[PDB]
């Protein structure tokens, strides 16, 4: 019943963990504790098998541990900066090659899976810093330029007309802009890792850069030159909706150094490079 | 050992003193050295944890090497056992190495509160798991006098994490460039 | 777009926009 | 007769021919933990009669200048037979209690004791900043604490009986389970309290659930002062069960 | 009927007080006025038992005296201050170890119970003081850092990415931010008092500090450095919803001195420390 | 007496003058000395109050001490009684101390308005409750010549508080720090 | 497999991949005392999992010159957690046991241990007239007795393994519940024994019901003598129940 | 989330968010 | 809170808040 299912959503009890049943002492030639890790399988022994447990009714749920929950939280993926210093025409617009590889926080979560398919919710948080005192009337334009569409080279470029491209206009004072984007890949899922090239020569590119092109985001201060200079920083937040993930993998142990690559750097003292805290010895807890 | 595969193995060998200690670690899911294991990493993305842990140990000595070891879990409210007799009074498994290489010790959920903090908290410290020689590492002549042991960890049917949070097991100290 | 259930505890699962991507978080399997 | 009472717990039987009824804390009689409220998964040990029996604490002397006395449970019983052993060998414990305070005088004596059972009686320190009561001071064992006798240590709790040792007025203690031992009417007080806590079981070594506070609200008076009038307390655990067995905890 | 029950909600007549019935003169060997306070019980004698009363229909209700009503009112629990004096980077962000022990007004009400379980409604009231004249465009970020999550050490710390933590962004001019928080304890109820320690040694901590850790609230002015300095004071208001309370206790008679402890201070003249006004004598009303 | 348990007891003793006054207080729920009692404290969290109050008195003398006391409630619109005869004309209970230690006097809700202000208000002053010797405190030889009496207060079946407000019985004159 | 075994008692689980079956003494599995056979009228305390769990004794070294070892029950467990406490706080006690002797070597080692559980093994003294074995000597605790190591005291029991320390021939010990640990076939021995006595319950302080005797009938031999071969014993009480609670008995 | 009653005096007890904590003050017992 | 009438000329007399004082002007007698 969708209504009973609805209540489960509200109470967050869609996925319940099993109970612990009462066990008793045993003397058998069947030893569940013994197994063989060589098989590649995990021994499914439970607490009732090693000790005498009591009956306990579990009331915990796994809803929050779902992939939708794990990846369904908005995190910053980019910080666009438009700092008017000495040339309005040149400093009033910018572009960014879209990707989820620049911020370690969210990148690491997505990278715990090999492939992922999801829709995106983008929320933008613009903040206008009054460098000279007043900010006037700030109106912004965020244009999504898919690969192929002409990228504007000036703040008054004809590409800004957005005859076909999607543009979001934000007027300072109004609530934060937000919009959704369907699964944009030409494949069935986004490659989180890609052991491939775009060719077979020594100079061929390697990794996700070959497969993950999401276009460019071109920003612009629509308002014309004002007496007082401002610094507009627009933070882009991304949330995954309707997510699916395949083939889980180990979490990134070292820091990220570049986008679209697993490359890393190690110091002379590697223990400083990983989260592992050195032990004094095996018996020191 | 950090930066070497050896950091994953415990060495066993013929003892001259009886009931010697082999290793001792905290049961706390996100404490070291459990922190970087998959379960520790995932646990670090949440604030509360609950349920029983499953610790497995695989003997990697020769087929002719014998050994009996005692694996014990000491519930909180006391210090780590100073001796095998002390450890033995808690939850434990006596592992006899033989045809089947791996053994599993289950650390039952024994707590006052239904959940414990994932981060190191005095009030919610889960206890200690220690390992001692039940007998001795015995081998025939012309057989290596030391052997390795691998240790695994995973959650039981009732393991559960709650309250999502950002991890402290990974950081970003600069811009990730192209 | 409204999925109206009844039990009365009537449930309205409205979808304000015509594109599937526009909807919120998904239900659990 | 409504004045008489007999309480049998295990191998102990206590009587009183002058009682003022009994009080069941919060109307709930002690009972074992159900699988619905349980959390620890191991089978609980339940000593029964060897644990759930009356343990008589050290007697105190009640005289004209007495300010009061207090004991903390389960701390007061840490050295009491099988119950004591069990609370140290196990991480977790759970129990209810029957508290029987005894005090007989004569029909020519007058005085009134306020006997209260306080849940989570978190003691305070006075004029000592944010320094809280030391573990040692809140764990006096069967000897309890005689209010207004100690030569203060920094971590020494409050001795202000009128402020309940925690910053609240004495007159309002009646909101907690209590009884009065008014020498003209009763010679004892009986309080049966259930297990009260935000968790199903807890560490009996670091968490004192209940506190037995006895404050003489009406000074002891008579024309035969040489005759000592003691106050004796007998406490009996009920439905005591423990979990998480290991070695015995030794507190320093 | 939920509709009749609904009307009761609107009229606030869910819990009605009983009527007074007409009584008559009596001459009996059953004296209700006499009893024994030693029993620990309150004599349930009513007005009809001591005097000759008339019949009166009561129209009073106890709805407002419910625990939900008593604790269901928003009160200030914290005043966060971000005063830009001479260093923007250092003064533009702050943190606060969350607790309901800092404001006497609400603390005393909750402390009239030993344990309490409830959901929380948090409303924030930010006020930007224009120290130098203009305020520009102020955008704030309030991040809830659960115990364990990395606490930001700089205004540009990576922790601000909020890849998983809940963050609330407020843009000056928009209505006051507000959100709800589920019952956050690892226990079944919040300890209002805790006669326990986190250990058994002389140096072990005592009281609710051992049990009540709700994490940290980290604030930050998202906007970059502006010409004119401002002082942003954000007042956090907390309301209990869906409340349950157990084991009532005496109200705090003296002033609170510290958080998580019942500690207090007394002067040489204690009558000044309590609300009790000294009487001239027993017969002076 | 403030700061001592004695502030809670009234002393009785053999009188030489008949019909002497023992004590006299205002019936107003949030007035002193009723203010710091639980009902007074809770009442201070509201603006209006109504219903009857239940005052109980427990005799703490010896079992051989006798006494008859008159407890009276004087409705408003007049001053507190100057004598027992004056008090006796109002609502009252003649308490005979005996086997049962406690007695209860009920202060009926006698008012023009349905509710009264919790805070001290002229128009809504509830009256006075006085206590006088009906006979005398009598004792046998070799018995203490004074005895204490405890006084309790609670609300009857029709007590009700209305209009929530912040209390004036507690203040904060500085920051509560860690 | 018939070679494997897992024994779970309370919070302890013991395994062995090379067993020679198990032996249930006299075919009777341990069980609690019935009202038909009972004599003491007070309600028995039954600790359950906190008592009925495996306690591992001090390991012994098995070498070419070893003559044997013996332990007496319940004496060997007098200092073992809750079981130990209970046997001293109560006058009466009753229990069954699961004895698990462990000894692993290698396929190039040879030796044979005779593991026997003897009921009422009343020890003898040799050439000492009618002087019997002293209480101290028959109560060695978890350390047991290493045959042929003590510098005799008058009250010192017999060390004649071939005469069973009581005047009977070793070869006939097989009439009692027993097993052999023949290094070429098994690495452990398991014996489950019931409560055997002429009375329903008894004093655990003065009467040792069972005696675990281990005699190496075939000398330990190998070409790698430097490698020590220990013998470890783990005993688990079963259906332990006690009666006649009082203060804790301190033996001198 | 809508609890629709009828009596017509129809009552709609709507719950705009999917989390129980999000709802307003509780009803009296 | 909705008083739904029918005549179709359906009338909805909604009361957005749970307190009677919150409602607007009264109807005539
Ligand atoms: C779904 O695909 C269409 C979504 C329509 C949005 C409007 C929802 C409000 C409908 C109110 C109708 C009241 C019925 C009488
Ligand atoms: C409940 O779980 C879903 C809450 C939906 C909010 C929208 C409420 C307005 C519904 C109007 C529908 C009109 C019917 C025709
Ligand atoms: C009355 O007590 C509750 C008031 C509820 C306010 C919401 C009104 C809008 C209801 C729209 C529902 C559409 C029906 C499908
Ligand atoms: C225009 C706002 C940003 C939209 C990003 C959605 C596309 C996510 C694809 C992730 C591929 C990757 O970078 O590895
Ligand atoms: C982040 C805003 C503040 C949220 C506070 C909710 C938690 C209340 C817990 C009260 C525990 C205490 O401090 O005693």
């Amino acid at each position: 019943n969708p209504v009973e299912r609805y209540v489960d959503e509200v109470l967050n009890e869609v996925l319940v963990v099993p109970n612990i049943n009462q066990s008793h002492p045993t003397t058998s030639n069947a030893a569940p504790v013994l197994d063989a890790a060589e098989t590649g399988h995990t021994n499914k022994i439970q607490p009732e098998d090693t000790i005498e447990t009591r009956y306990v009714q579990s009331s915990q749920t796994l809803d929050e541990m779902s992939v939708e929950s794990f990846l369904g939280r908005s995190g910053c993926i980019h910080e666009s900066v438009l700092d008017i210093v000495d040339n309005y025409n040149d400093q009033s617009f910018t572009k960014w090659n879209i990707n989820l590889q620049e911020m370690a926080q969210i990148r690491r979560k997505f990278e715990m899976f090999t492939y992922a398919r999801f829709d995106s919710e983008i929320t933008m948080v613009p903040s206008v810093a009054a460098k000279d005192g007043h900010i006037g009337h700030i109106v912004m334009q965020y244009m999504y330029v898919p690969p192929g569409a002409p990228i504007p080279t000036t703040r008054d470029d004809y590409a800004w007309q957005s005859g076909t491209n999607a543009s979001v206009f934000w007027q300072h004072g109004q609530p934060f802009p937000r919009f959704s984007l369907p699964f944009l890949s030409i494949a069935s899922a986004y490659y989180m890792f890609y052991d491939g090239y775009d060719g077979d020569t020594y100079k061929s590119r390697y990794g996700t850069v070959v497969t993950n092109d999401m276009g460019t985001l071109c920003s612009r201060i629509v308002t014309s030159e004002q007496l007082h200079k401002v610094k507009v920083v627009t933070r882009i937040y991304h949330k995954a909706k309707h997510t699916k993930a395949w083939c889980p993998r180990p979490p990134r142990a070292v820091q990220y150094s570049h986008t679209h690559t697993t490359n890393y750097k190690l110091s002379s003292e590697v223990h400083n490079d990983v989260a592992i805290r050195p032990r004094t010895n095996l018996t020191t807890v | 050992n950090i930066g070497n595969v050896s950091m994953y193995t415990v060495t066993l060998s013929p003892q001259t003193k009886l009931a010697e200690e082999i290793f001792a670690i905290k049961v706390d899911i996100a404490s070291h050295p459990l922190a970087t294991t998959l379960i520790g990493e995932i646990a670090s993305y949440f604030t509360h944890w609950t349920g029983s842990l499953r610790f497995s140990f695989m003997f990697c000595g020769t087929a002719n090497t014998t050994l009996k070891v005692l694996l014990a879990y000491t519930p909180p409210g006391i210090g780590k056992p100073r001796s095998r007799k002390e450890a033995m009074l808690g939850t434990h498994v006596v592992w006899d190495v033989g045809l089947q290489s791996t053994v599993s010790l289950v650390v039952p959920w024994i707590s006052a509160s239904q959940y414990r903090f994932t981060t190191p908290d005095t009030y919610s410290s889960a206890g200690y798991i220690t390992c001692w020689y039940q007998t001795n590492f015995v081998v025939p002549p012309n057989t290596p006098n030391t052997a390795e042991m691998l240790c695994f960890v995973s959650g039981c049917k009732d393991f559960c994490l709650r309250m999502a949070r950002d991890t402290d097991l990974h950081k970003q100290t600069g811009p990730i460039t192209q | 777009g409204a999925q109206v259930s009844r039990q009365s505890l009537n449930y309205f699962n409205i979808n304000y926009f015509k594109d599937a991507a526009s909807s919120g978080a998904s239900r659990l399997d | 007769s409504d004045r008489i009472i007999q309480i049998t717990r295990g191998d102990s039987t206590i009587t009183s021919q002058d009682v003022a009824n009994a009080v069941v804390g919060y109307g709930v009689w002690p009972h074992y933990l159900t699988p619905q409220d349980a959390t620890a998964i191991d089978k609980p040990t339940q000593p029964d009669t060897s644990s759930n029996r009356f343990y008589t604490l050290d007697s105190k002397m009640w005289n004209s200048t007495s300010k009061g006395w207090w004991w903390k449970l389960p701390d007061a019983l840490k050295d009491m037979g099988i119950f004591g052993e069990n609370m140290f060998y196990h991480f977790l414990g759970r129990s209810g209690y029957t508290v029987h305070v005894q005090c007989n005088a004569s029909k020519f004596h007058q005085g009134t004791l306020l006997v209260v059972m306080i849940p989570e009686h978190q003691l305070a320190t006075v004029n000592k900043g944010n320094v809280n009561a030391g573990y040692k001071y809140t764990h006096p064992g069967e000897a309890g604490r005689e209010v207004g006798t100690q030569v203060e240590n920094e971590k020494q709790p409050s001795d202000d009986n009128w402020l309940n040792f925690d910053g609240t007025l004495l007159g309002n203690l009646l909101i907690f389970p209590h009884q009065f031992i008014n020498l003209r009417s009763n010679n004892s007080a009986t309080l049966i309290v259930p297990y009260v806590n935000a968790v199903p079981m807890d560490s009996m070594v670091r968490h004192n659930n209940w506190s037995l506070v006895i404050i003489p609200v009406c000074q002891l008076q008579s024309n035969n002062i040489s005759n000592i009038v003691p106050i004796t307390v007998s406490i009996s655990p009920m439905c005591a069960e423990f979990s998480g067995a290991r070695a015995k905890t030794v507190v320093q």
